[PDB]
């Protein structure tokens, strides 16, 4: 039962991402007037947009809030990977702290665009340990 | 529909005469990503005013004669780089848009590199004296390995493919700048220069944005195109990064020589020419191990590599 729920904007860096990963995933959708209802246990992997500002508002996208603030949603989250790019410092990946935060749930993996080989074979490796232990 | 049978300025102005011309519309958009951008942008607005650079002054005067030049070389340097793309490669990319509202973003992008090379004037200003501010522009001009950059880069914006100017546009925040880059972070993690590197983030703020546009519209454009165009334009993407990774390595080697930061400066570069790459839609082929700089350096970068009322809980 290894499921990924997870958000990309119109430029589709976390979709292509979560692609490449072995595990079954779901978007949650764009379109703000859309949801969706997920009845299984998933790892949650989104991207950060607060844009570096000096400050973690906007940093979780308003459709992951809106997914998450349904509470049959938020219980099945088992752990957040977030991602971004390091050139937004102290900004970097910050929606994976701040969701880690709300759910209490734990920050597995940080990563950047579209991902490279190793974070491929790692997030492989930890949504597997993840819904073992 | 008025918007099918009418043509921006932009488009009237280079490319066909042949119909009337629409206003900006900011209320139809046709690509909510180009809000997002024009938001973040226009909100992240700075001046190097802003920072305290003075405060600089006693971990600068520590410095010898030997670092202090080299700080003002590779800052002459980084200013020359975004001469170029304020003057000539944001504003060339206005034509080119596909949306209104990208027209106006590149014009932003224009204004704000004009901000990022302002800012290094700002630094010199307070830490440099005449002498060591006019020997830094005496070694840019003579400096051919320096100069080869962004010769390489100039022709595709003042020619007429749209793609390869797009390329370009994306290449020079994404990549060119980031081997200079490393020296500001490489002295603030030895605590010295603190707000000169407080300046260099506010730039990496803009540049990080820049590329991301640039390599979001160069996607967008190159997945209308056929399988062998497309596999054509990969091909020109990698053989220009070729051209480009080679050029900064020997300039590198020239700008930190005897000093033995080139090394950890080119994997710096690398680093970032493996995201220039993911920003254009294709697969990183770096190694970790070749991209890997000191955890101390990095940090500078990115402390965090180691709220809305819409929340209901
Ligand atoms: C306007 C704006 C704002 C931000 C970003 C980008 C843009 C365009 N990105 C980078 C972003 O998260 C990254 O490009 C993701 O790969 C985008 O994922 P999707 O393409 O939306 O799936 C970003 N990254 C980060 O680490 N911290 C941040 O605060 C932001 N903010
Ligand atoms: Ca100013
Ligand atoms: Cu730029």
């Amino acid at each position: 039962k290894e499921l990924i729920v997870y958000f990309s904007t119109q430029s589709n860096n976390t979709h292509r991402f979560v692609q490449k990963l072995d595990a079954e995933s779901i978007r949650i959708p764009i379109d703000e007037e859309e949801r969706i209802k997920v009845d299984e246990d998933y790892v949650l992997i989104v991207p950060t947009y607060s844009g570096g500002k000096v400050d973690a508002h906007g940093a979780v996208p308003k459709q992951v809030i809106h997914f998450l603030n349904d509470p049959d949603n938020r219980k099945h989250c088992l752990g957040v990977i977030s991602s971004g790019n390091t050139n937004f410092g102290d900004s970097f990946a910050i929606a994976g702290p701040v969701i880690s935060y709300k759910l209490k749930v734990p920050l597995l993996y940080q990563f950047e665009l579209i991902g490279t080989k190793e974070d491929v074979e790692e997030v492989n490796r930890i949504i597997s340990e993840t819904f073992n232990a | 529909n008025y918007y099918d049978r009418s043509v921006s300025p932009v488009e009237y102005a280079y490319f066909d005469q042949s119909q009337n011309m629409r206003a900006i519309n900011w209320n139809k958009i046709v690509d909510e990503k180009d809000l997002e951008v024009w938001n973040r942008v226009t909100q992240n607005f700075w001046l190097p005013e802003n920072i305290p650079v003075s405060n600089d002054l006693p971990s600068w005067n520590e410095l010898d004669d030997d670092w202090q030049q080299l700080i003002t070389r590779t800052f002459t340097g980084l200013t020359l780089l975004d001469t170029v793309q304020s003057s000539i490669g944001d504003v060339a990319q206005i034509k080119n848009s596909l949306t209104e509202q990208e027209q106006v973003i590149y014009a932003n992008f224009a204004f704000m590199v004009g901000v990022h090379a302002r800012s290094y004037g700002t630094i010199f200003s307070t830490l440099c004296t005449s002498e060591q501010i006019e020997e830094a522009h005496e070694w840019v001009v003579d400096n051919e390995a320096l100069q080869a950059r962004p010769k390489a880069l100039i022709p595709f914006y003042t020619a007429d493919d749209p793609l390869k100017s797009k390329i370009a546009a994306a290449l020079m925040p994404g990549f060119l700048l980031y081997g200079g880059f490393y020296l500001p972070f490489y002295l603030s993690a030895r605590g010295k220069l603190p707000n000169t590197s407080d300046i260099i983030r506010l730039i990496l703020r803009d540049k990080v944005i820049h590329n991301f546009y640039s390599g979001y519209k160069y996607q967008l454009k190159v997945a209308k195109l056929s399988p062998e165009k497309q596999a054509e334009m990969k091909q020109f993407v990698f053989d220009l990064l070729d051209k480009m990774i080679g050029l900064e390595k020997t300039y590198l080697h020239q700008l930190y020589d005897g000093f033995g930061l080139a090394d950890e400066a080119i994997r710096f570069s690398l680093y970032n020419a493996g995201k220039f790459l993911q920003n254009l839609g294709y697969e990183s082929p770096f190694t970790k191990e070749e991209t890997r700089i000191a955890p101390e350096v990095f940090a500078q970068l990115s402390a965090r590599a180691d709220l809305d009322e819409d929340w209901d809980f």
